[PDB]
RNA sequence: AAAAAAAAAAAA
């Protein structure tokens, strides 16, 4: 518990100092991840997600935990809500399809 | 006046005020001693309940001195509102139908209240619960309504 | 005591205010100490006037004590309308304050000047403080607000 | 209309629920009284004597056993010693 | 309404509610706190 | 503009005199100011003006009365309610998350969004179905009084956990006025020193070596006071059965 | 600290003494900790640590006799 | 009847400044600053008195009015006021119950705790449970530990962890726990020692779990009963063997084989179809 | 005990300013020993106000600085040796002296009074040095002392002990080119009587 | 890393020290999620 | 025809 609070405050320090590099966000939910903290990992993607509404790469990456994870309804809530925020965007539709 | 002269612009009290002057200094060594009482043992408020006391028995002297025994000349008695020696309001209050016994004017002031209420002490007795020894935060009156 | 409690308040209490509304560091102050305690031209300007204030009571408090008469609670009431850029630091905290200082100059130089014709000699004695008093009065009229 | 007669006289049709208030606790709504009916109903709650029919000469009577159970109010003229005026600040025995 | 377990009928309330008279001489009695931004709201879809 | 307020917390009076405070106090909870409703109670003349202790809001997260900052539902504390129908507690508890959360949901809060009905009756069935060489007999010297007049404590064995200490003070407290009871329910252990022997020998006189204390059966004997320490899980599972073994 | 632990019998100036040879004891261990110490230096620490201990017990021996 | 016996003369009980830790009393927090830290918090005092309920008990200007809290400085055997006192002078008895705002004394109840675990305490946990220390290690610790938190209120279970010099004492009430906690706080039990009885924590034994979560239950369960009707709540257990034949012929309706579901069966109202209430 | 006074006592730091120059504005004057003004205070004690406003009547005010004027000037010159008082009265650590253990019941000293003729000022020798002069008497509207009217011998009086003070210009042909529009047409003209 | 084996040491010894690193001015990271933002619901259920 | 603080003396 020491280990997880010192690598949450070092993330979210990190988060706080530059919120506008996606690597901060992809790294603590990655991590939160490895601890099986799926609702923490779901709220630090989510608030990157408030951070960049349109980043396609956030999107992609965010329903490809969801789905190596074996959430399979989860990750179709949030392909439905990919393509609805971004229905230009060609690969989050190949993605859905596929 | 109430502001102190020396010895030669002081003006002599009208006559009659040598008979009662022993008790009028009484009162006022009733209220010196009531500046130097320990607070130490009673809350805030309780501290100041004997000048609030003192100076409505000394009001009360003066009052009943000139209007119930008339022992004391017109002149004498308005030198003595005048001059501090008795509190013209609460006499003033004390000549109505109604606050013939009234502690103090803090308890009527309504207009300073939470509910614009007079004081709890300004009740008749009958209308308040048996074993209620109430004691008024003002002055710790314990009831100065007139039928009581 | 309202600034007793503002110092004990800050936790400041390494500064000393002594009854003549002196502010005085009771040791040796570091830099941070040093640069904790500065206060500012309102703490410091309310407590020159506070200074002057006191000053003026403490005049009418020795002359009702009896160790001065009249004539020196007047000389000393109008020395100290008159001095309280020597008296005080209040100056120090608004400068534009100045301004009624020149002007008490400028009375007492009038006042002065028909106060000693013939046999009244030089010396304290000049008990005509009124036009000083009214000056700081019309400065407390502009410094409140 | 909707204020007529025949229209809150109209019920709400279909069946009733098997299984509203403004705050969490109950309804409130603002109202307007005049201060002496809330202090009158206040008061008549509020008393030890609300209601109980009684007149003026045994009210009074009332009163008088109350006086004599309190202590001597003392002499108002009598600035010290036993008889000094104590007034309002008698005690009630017990 | 009924609450706390029983469920007995209890008699409308009128209630006078009046201002708190407070001390002109009390100063603000509470700090001010920095708490974050919340979140937007939800972003529109992307029309390009 | 209105506390919501249960009316056990309300006075008796059914005309209210209620002050009102904008920014009066810190909530309890979430310590933001809020608007403080109070009032006098009852208790005329002395005791505690009564006030809205929460906000509204925390209120409406908790189901609490604002005053007693207990259930609305059925007058239970808010932890107890919580624990014993296993509650989502609709809102973080920490520091900063708690300003976040009430800043960012305070206008569906109040419209009753972010009902437990089912889950007392669930309580209720789990708590129907609640699931919570021996020595001989004993004989006449157990109960009669020994010849040392010294002798005082009173050993009881058998205690389960279930009973309490009052139980057996109250049950020994008709035979004599009790000095001590020393009940150790993790050593299954209990000592009862009296004032005057004569108690402790009606005690030993109409209790014979028995007792049954709220259906629990425990053995009785006359005991010079011995601490009781650090002791093995097999002696205390053996005199348990002993105390079972009082009633054969 | 009093040289005859034994004598000592209050429970405050014991718990004193035990908690000042705890804080000597772990700044002991904190200067062995330390890679700058030498062969010497880890021997100097090494007694230091077990003279704490050593004092340690002694004040929890005579609390455990007489409070604590 | 009688009167409250006034516990210590008022010429003893004063209102004085703390004793000197440092250079400058501060006036507004009212603590001495200055010195050395390494003075801090020092140690804890021996109390200036302590209480006999058979001697000390009485009535004050508080049983004439419902609702009047208990005594702190009754409790703390230092109240000189006697039978002038706005607060009762007795002991709590098991009626005396108290709202999860407030203690037995009036004092609010905190959010959480304090890290120091002492002071009022906190509503977010019914603890009737009191931790006491610093008892001078004897072998009869049990024996005087019984005899001297016992006077305070009705005890469920005290667990002496003897060698430590450690006993938590769970009574029956909280405000007997409140009242015991303000009452032996720096006391002597029989020695010249000061007892730190401050807010017990949590006992992690399992056992001590398990306890407390039922206990939790059957109070929730009290409260539900309470709450639902007689006949509702009989059949909601079903543990009599009647109430569960009258749930099968009366959950019918007409229609057969229905088995009515508990949400229209057990439901309150004036519209339901239910004897109702 | 006064814990909970002390945010409203500092809070009352914020209105002593207006004390000040309340107490300021109604100090005694050298000829009065004492005066008693009426003061709005807290119950707390945290700031006492002077509820007072100076009110003088003019003439009056005019006599008797005038009057003290004369006093002050023969007092300079009769006086062996004038000693100034002490600046600071008091030592910086000695406490407040207490008003009732100090000054409340203490014999003040006779303050500065010229001694009136009592045939020659017989219009104003009664009630020349009181603080508020001629407030019981029709000479002034009421108590509240805001309106004031003189006969011809109290104005003649005030008017012959206000000589040291009183201009003796009567024709204002004297201030030819020497007034306030004068003055500003030399400063539009950056010139300089 | 030297906190961390003498901590494990007096850890054996006995004894359990608590390890505090609360300084002022810092936030709880552990107790509960910080800034929780739950995903929003969609038309496939997900409780299970 | 007669004008009078800060930079700047540094985080167990
Ligand atoms: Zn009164
Ligand atoms: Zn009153
Ligand atoms: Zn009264
Ligand atoms: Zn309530």
């Amino acid at each position: 518990k020491e280990y997880q609070g010192r690598k949450r405050r070092e993330f979210e320090d990190y988060i706080r100092r530059n919120r506008l590099r996606l690597q901060n966000w992809f790294q603590y939910a990655q991590w939160e991840l490895e601890q099986k903290e799926f609702a923490r990992a779901r709220s630090i993607f989510e608030r990157a997600l408030d951070v960049h509404p349109n980043n396609t790469q956030l999107w992609i990456r965010y329903i490809e935990a969801e789905l190596k994870n074996r959430n399979i309804n989860h990750a179709r809530n949030l392909l439905d809500r990919a393509v609805t925020r971004l229905p230009r965007v060609s690969k989050l539709w190949y993605k859905y399809v596929y | 006046m109430p502001a102190i002269r020396p010895a030669s612009k002081r003006k002599p009290p009208p006559d009659g005020f040598s008979d009662i002057e022993e008790d009028l200094l009484i009162f006022a060594n009733k209220m010196k001693d009531a500046q130097n009482t320990p607070t130490d043992n009673i809350p805030k408020h309780q501290a100041q309940w004997p000048i609030f006391q003192i100076a409505h028995q000394r009001s009360r002297y003066v009052y009943e001195l000139y209007y119930q025994k008339q022992a004391i000349s017109k002149q004498l008695y308005d030198w003595l509102l005048k001059n501090g020696y008795a509190d013209a309001m609460l006499i003033a209050k004390w000549k109505k139908q109604g606050y013939e016994k009234l502690c103090c004017l803090r308890c009527i002031q309504t207009k300073e209240t939470n509910f614009n209420s007079t004081c709890i002490c300004r009740v008749p007795r009958a209308q308040l619960k048996e074993d209620q020894d109430i004691q008024c935060v003002n002055c710790g009156c314990r009831g100065c309504a007139s039928t009581d | 005591n309202m600034l007793n409690l503002l110092i004990h308040r800050k936790n400041l209490t390494y500064l000393h205010l002594d009854y003549n509304f002196n502010l005085k560091p009771v040791k040796t102050l570091t830099t941070k100490e040093r640069k904790k305690s500065r206060f500012g031209n309102a703490f410091h300007l309310m407590r020159e006037i506070l200074r002057l204030t006191k000053l003026i009571v403490d005049a009418q408090v020795q002359y009702r004590l009896g160790n001065i008469d009249a004539f020196q609670l007047a000389d000393g009431i109008h020395y100290a309308f008159n001095h309280v850029g020597q008296l005080t630091g209040m100056y120090r905290y608004k400068y534009k304050l100045m301004h009624q200082i020149r002007s008490c100059k400028d009375l007492k130089h009038l006042i002065y000047y028909r106060f000693n014709t013939g046999p009244v000699g030089k010396g304290p004695g000049c008990g005509f403080w009124a036009p000083s008093w009214r000056v700081w009065l019309f400065f407390m009229r502009g410094i409140i607000p | 209309v909707p204020y007529t007669g025949e229209n809150l006289a109209r019920p709400s049709y279909g069946p009733a629920n098997p299984f509203k208030n403004n705050v969490l606790t109950g309804h409130a709504e603002e109202m307007y009284i005049s201060e002496a009916t809330f202090r009158a109903k206040h008061r008549a709650v509020e008393a030890v004597g609300g209601g109980v029919m009684r007149s003026n000469r045994e009210m009074k009577e009332v009163n008088k056993r109350l006086r004599e159970m309190r202590e001597d109010k003392g002499s108002a003229t009598i600035a010290d010693g036993e008889g000094a005026y104590i007034g309002p600040w008698a005690r009630y025995k017990r | 309404s009924a609450q706390m377990g029983n469920n007995t009928k209890k008699q409308e309330r009128i209630i006078k509610i009046v201002e708190r008279q407070r001390d002109p001489m009390e100063p603000p009695k509470f700090k001010h706190k920095k708490i974050p931004r919340g979140p937007p709201s939800p972003p529109p879809p992307v029309m390009h | 503009d209105f506390p919501s307020v249960c009316e056990n917390c309300l006075p008796e009076n059914p005309y209210v005199k209620m002050l009102k405070e904008d920014y009066g106090a810190e909530c309890k909870l979430c310590t933001r100011p809020f608007t403080v409703f109070s009032w006098a109670g009852d208790g005329r003349a002395h005791g505690r003006k009564k006030r809205t202790n929460i906000c509204l809001t925390c209120a409406r997260l908790k189901n609490a009365c604002q005053c007693c900052i207990m259930d609305l539902q059925f007058g239970l504390p808010i932890v107890i309610r919580d624990k014993a129908l296993e509650l989502i507690a609709p809102g973080p508890q920490s520091e900063i998350n708690r300003e976040y959360f009430a800043q960012n949901n305070e206008r569906a809060i109040e419209e009753g969004r972010a009902k437990t009905d089912e889950k007392a009756r669930e309580l209720l069935r789990r708590l129907a179905n609640s699931k919570p060489a021996a020595l001989p007999p004993p004989g006449p010297k157990d109960w009669l009084p020994p010849a040392d007049k010294s002798i005082m404590s009173l050993f009881i064995t058998g205690i389960e956990d279930d009973l309490p200490e009052w139980k057996i003070r109250d049950f020994f407290k008709q035979y004599g006025k009790i000095k001590s009871l020393v009940v150790s329910h993790m050593t299954h252990c209990a000592f009862v020193n009296y004032e005057t022997r004569e108690g402790a020998e009606k005690a030993a006189t109409e209790l014979k070596g028995r007792a049954v204390i709220a259906g629990c059966p425990l053995r009785i004997r006359w005991s010079i006071p011995r601490p009781i320490g650090t002791m093995n899980k097999e002696e205390r599972a053996e005199m348990l059965r002993d105390g079972r073994s009082a009633f054969p | 600290r009093p040289r005859v632990i034994t004598e000592v019998d209050s429970i405050p100036a014991c718990e004193k003494w035990r908690g000042q040879v705890l804080k000597e004891i772990s700044r002991k261990v904190s200067r062995i900790q330390d890679p700058a110490l030498s062969d010497y230096q880890i021997r100097d620490l090494n007694d230091e640590i077990n003279k704490l201990m050593r004092e340690k017990h002694m004040w929890e021996v005579q609390i455990r006799n007489l409070g604590g | 009847r009688r009167p409250a016996r006034p516990q210590i003369d008022p010429a003893l009980v004063k209102s004085e400044r703390p004793p000197q830790t440092g250079t400058v009393f501060n006036i507004w927090y009212n603590k001495w600053s200055g010195g050395d830290r390494e003075d801090k918090y020092l140690s804890q005092t021996h109390a200036k008195g302590r209480c006999n309920i058979a001697r000390d008990s009485g009535y004050t200007r508080a049983d004439s009015r419902p609702g009047s809290y208990f005594c702190l400085y009754f409790a703390r055997g230092i109240c000189p006021k006697g039978q002038d006192c706005d607060y009762l002078h007795r002991l709590p008895t098991i009626h005396d119950i108290f709202n999860p705002n407030v203690d037995c004394f009036g004092r609010d109840k905190f959010a959480d705790y304090r890290d120091d675990m002492g002071g009022v305490g906190s509503f977010n946990r019914q603890n009737r449970t009191i931790y006491v220390g610093r008892i001078h290690v004897t072998d009869d610790i049990e024996e005087i530990v019984a005899r001297h938190f016992a006077e305070w209120g009705q005890i469920e279970r005290i667990r002496v962890l003897n060698n430590r010099g450690v006993a938590f004492i769970t009574y029956t009430n909280e405000a007997n726990a409140q009242f015991a906690k303000e009452a032996m706080a720096h006391q002597s039990l029989d020695h010249n020692e000061i007892l730190n009885v401050r807010w017990a924590t949590a006992d992690p034994n399992p056992l001590a779990q398990k306890r407390e979560q039922r206990r939790i239950e059957e109070q929730a369960a009290e409260a539900i009963r309470r709450a639902l009707p007689a006949e509702f709540v009989a059949e909601i257990e079903g543990k009599d063997p009647e109430a569960r034949k009258r749930r099968k012929l009366e959950s019918s309706y007409g229609l057969e084989g229905y088995e009515a579901p508990d949400a229209v069966h057990f439901a309150r109202g004036p519209n339901a179809v239910n004897p109702r209430g | 005990k006064y814990t909970s006074d002390k945010r409203s006592y500092l809070g009352a730091l914020k209105f002593m300013p207006h004390a000040v120059l309340k107490l300021l504005e109604n100090m005694p004057m050298p000829w009065e020993a004492a005066r008693e003004v009426k003061v709005l205070y807290h119950v707390n004690g945290c700031l006492t106000l002077v509820n007072e406003i100076p009110r003088v009547i003019e003439p009056v005010f005019f006599a008797q600085w005038g009057s003290m004027w004369r006093t002050m000037r023969k007092e300079k010159s009769d006086r062996r040796l004038f000693k100034r008082m002490r600046f600071p009265p008091f030592d910086d650590e000695e406490p407040p002296l207490s008003w009732s253990e100090n000054i409340e019941d203490v014999e003040p000293l006779e303050p500065i009074q010229m001694e009136l003729d009592e045939d020659e000022d017989a219009a104003v020798y009664e009630w020349f040095y009181d603080h508020q002069p001629l407030i019981d008497t029709p000479h002034v509207n009421g108590p509240s002392y805001k309106r004031w009217n003189l006969t011809l011998p109290q104005m003649a009086n005030l008017y012959r002990l206000s000589e040291p003070l009183v201009s003796d210009v009567v024709d204002p042909n004297y201030f030819y080119l020497f007034e306030l529009k004068s003055f500003l047409t030399a400063k539009a003209l950056n010139v300089a009587l | 890393l030297a906190a961390l084996q003498k901590r494990r040491e007096l850890k054996t010894a006995g004894i359990n020290i608590k390890i505090t690193t609360r300084k002022k001015g810092q936030m709880d990271y552990n107790a509960d999620i910080p800034f929780e933002k739950k995903p929003a619901p969609g038309f496939y259920d997900t409780t299970e």
